[PDB]
């Protein structure tokens, strides 16, 4: 538990948790005319955010890939001998990893205050995401529900009065 | 890798099932010219009933 | 491309003309300046004047 | 370039007060300073500050096409950072603040 | 008249007659709805006259453009969510019928909730 | 300490009331109220009703 738990940009092990690429996912089906000035400002902390994050995340999954490409190897440390075979082979490597990163959803204040806020703007994106990414939306509602999250734009509503979009995976009632 | 993993299943056989068209439930927060998106999902759900 | 809708709400500029120190630069019959506008499509199936 | 001194030092407090109150990107501070000039021994003088009132609306109506009543039909004449002088209404009212800075 | 006189008079109407030429004119691959009624555009245009009333006051009196510009930029958001639902059911509507209840649920829901919400938010500001 | 014990244990006495709505309401009316600078109060008919010079007697009186 850090000393900067008031940052934006930190988060906590329950917080909501959104991958990049969903988080990227999402940007591309929302409109900014159509959220406050707030909400704006949410996004354009999370954007600054996001820009080093994303950058970091390569330099993070950098030495779990150089020893994967190691054993892949052997068993044989050469040095600069063996550069041109560990850098071949890790260029292959080091992406799958960043892709099992960039798939594993973290936790976030600013992805808590845009998804959970019970007011327009929080409204709007979860129903744009419940709408033009079902995929996503899904997901999304399950963590939710799993976080003791209420809204009618779940998924797991059981006091709806209409019949959910999309499929309910199971859970504890 | 160790608490809850939200599932993955989903339909796989109704054809256009994914099409949401605008409603109450996904308010018409929409980009304004898919009235015409709505108006085919609605064609095809006719034509698949 | 997508047909002109139905309908379209339009927000007045504010603050375009500086003359007289007047924000507002558009007033309904009744006497009251107007922020918002509607405007209304009729025959889809027409071209949009050059 | 249309102040009176050949550069912002040479000018005394004056100057400095109107970088303080604009930004330094704000072509407005070249209003105040000409206020400042304008003001030079008139605001120690009921009738001076009038006066140099007047200079400022004259200069604002010279530096740019203006009708009658606008400057005295003008709402707030207080001025912000960001105010450029893009208008006669901003104009005078970087003149104003010019004016009311000089002190001597 | 003179003919300084007629020519801007035929430049005058020329101007305000390309509708009349522009109709002649449609295209086939065309996704063709039903118009607005004029009564229910005139009703529409009514609930904005009235919603317009309402807020003349509070806006004439404020000084600073940035309250009006935010009160107006909410307004907008609020009327602009209502207006995506009568797009959307006027497009579908296959009926002057349709057209006429959208339209209808349209002003409606001017009257009562823009209304509220314009009061509010003026009593707020 | 022994007069500020005695001025509390004196004037101290619970609130035994339950705050009336119009209470509340003037509570959250509080929210951006500063003597800084006095707010220049705006009479619109339409969303407050009575008179004018009504109005502005009960908002000097509130506020
Ligand atoms: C004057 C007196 C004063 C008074 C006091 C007295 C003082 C007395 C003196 C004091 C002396 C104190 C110091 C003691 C000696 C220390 C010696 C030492 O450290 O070297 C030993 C060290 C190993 O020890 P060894 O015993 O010699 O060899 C061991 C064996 O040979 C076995 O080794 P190996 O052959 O198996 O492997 C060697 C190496 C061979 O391979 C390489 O060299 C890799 C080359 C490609 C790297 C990737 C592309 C280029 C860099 C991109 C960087 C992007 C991110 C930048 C982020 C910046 C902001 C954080 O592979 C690695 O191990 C890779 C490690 C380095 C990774 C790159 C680090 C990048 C910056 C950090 C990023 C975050 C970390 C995770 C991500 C890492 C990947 C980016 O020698 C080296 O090999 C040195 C490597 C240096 C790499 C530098 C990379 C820099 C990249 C550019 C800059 C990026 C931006 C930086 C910030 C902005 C400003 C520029
Ligand atoms: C955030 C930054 C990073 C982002 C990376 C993102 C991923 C990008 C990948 C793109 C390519 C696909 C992957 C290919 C994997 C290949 C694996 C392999 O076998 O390669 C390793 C292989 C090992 O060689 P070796 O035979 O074992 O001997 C090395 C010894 O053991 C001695 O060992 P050592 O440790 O002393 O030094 C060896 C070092 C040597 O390499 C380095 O130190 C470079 C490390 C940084 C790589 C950055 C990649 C490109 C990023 C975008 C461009 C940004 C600007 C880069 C500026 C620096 C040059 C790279 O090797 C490494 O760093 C290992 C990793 C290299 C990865 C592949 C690099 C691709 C370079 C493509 C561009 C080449 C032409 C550049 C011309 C200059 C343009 C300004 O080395 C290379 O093939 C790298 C050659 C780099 C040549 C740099 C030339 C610089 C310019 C000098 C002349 C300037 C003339 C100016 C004329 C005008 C004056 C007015
Ligand atoms: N319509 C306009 N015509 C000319 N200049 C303008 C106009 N709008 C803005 N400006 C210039 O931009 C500056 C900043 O504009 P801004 O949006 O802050 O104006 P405002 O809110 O109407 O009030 P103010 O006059 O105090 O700046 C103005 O001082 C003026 O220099």
């Amino acid at each position: 538990m850090d000393n900067n738990y008031h940052f934006w940009g930190n988060g906590d092990r329950q917080d909501v948790s959104l991958s990049y690429e969903d988080y990227y996912s999402i940007l591309d089906c929302l409109l900014d005319e159509k959220l406050s000035p707030q909400g704006l400002m949410k996004f354009k902390n999370l954007h600054e955010v996001s820009m080093y994050g994303v950058s970091y995340v390569p330099l993070y999954c950098f030495p779990v890939a150089y020893g994967i490409s190691h054993m892949l190897t052997g068993k044989v440390r050469r040095g600069h001998s063996g550069y041109r075979n560990l850098f071949s082979l890790m260029s292959v490597v080091l992406p799958f990893t960043c892709w099992y990163a960039y798939t594993t959803p973290i936790p976030r204040r600013l992805y808590t205050e845009i998804i959970c806020s019970n007011n327009a703007d929080g409204a709007y994106v979860r129903n744009r995401i419940k709408q033009q990414k079902p995929g996503i939306w899904r997901k999304l509602s399950q963590q939710l529900y799993n976080k003791n999250f209420r809204f009618p734009e779940l998924n797991q509503d059981l006091t709806a009065t209409e019949f959910p979009l999309d499929y309910v995976a199971p859970h504890k009632f | 890798l160790f608490d809850f993993n939200p599932s993955s299943i989903k339909f796989e056989k109704y054809p256009f099932y994914y099409w949401i068209n605008s409603s109450q439930l996904t308010e018409f927060n929409q980009y304004r010219k898919f009235v015409i998106r709505d108006s085919i999902i609605y064609s095809l759900n006719n034509y698949i009933i | 491309p997508g047909e002109v809708l139905p309908l379209r709400i339009i927000k007045y500029p504010l603050g375009l003309e500086t003359i007289h120190n007047n924000i507002f630069e558009n007033t309904n019959n009744e006497g009251n300046v107007e922020l918002f506008r509607l405007r209304f499509n009729s025959n889809s199936s027409k071209m949009q004047h050059k | 370039a249309q102040t009176a001194h050949q550069n912002r030092y040479q000018g005394g407090l004056c100057y400095a007060q109107c970088n303080e109150l604009f930004s330094f990107w704000n072509p407005s501070i070249q209003q105040c300073w000409k206020g400042c000039d304008f003001g030079v021994g008139r605001v120690n003088d009921p009738e001076g500050r009038i006066e140099a009132q007047q200079m400022c609306k004259r200069w604002a109506a010279e530096l740019y096409w203006t009708y009658k009543g606008e400057l005295d039909t003008i709402k707030d004449l207080r001025v912000h950072a960001d105010m450029y002088p893009t208008t006669p209404q901003n104009v005078y009212r970087a003149c104003l603040a010019g004016v009311r800075r000089q002190k001597f | 008249m003179d003919t300084i006189q007629k020519m801007n008079y035929e430049a005058t109407v020329n101007m305000g007659r390309q509708d009349l030429i522009t109709r002649e004119y449609t295209f086939y691959s065309d996704y063709e709805f039903i118009p607005i009624q004029e009564d229910r555009k005139q009703q529409m245009e009514d609930a904005l006259n009235n919603l317009h009333k309402i807020i003349h006051p509070t806006v004439t009196q404020l000084k600073k453009k940035a309250n009006v510009q935010e009160i107006q930029d909410r307004v907008f958001r609020k009327l602009q969510g209502w207006e995506g639902e009568l797009n959307t059911c006027v497009f579908s509507a296959k009926n002057v019928r349709d057209s006429n209840f959208c339209a209808d649920r349209f002003t409606n829901r001017i009257n009562t909730e823009g209304v509220e919400f314009v009061k509010q938010i003026l009593r707020e500001y | 300490y022994s007069t500020n014990k005695e001025a509390l244990i004196q004037n101290f006495e619970p609130l035994n009331r339950k705050f009336t709505e119009e209470e509340v309401e003037q509570f959250l009316r509080n929210e951006g109220r500063s003597q800084e600078e006095k707010r220049n109060w705006i009479y619109n008919p339409h969303i407050h009703g009575s008179t004018e010079g009504e109005w502005k007697a009960d908002i000097h009186e509130k506020f």
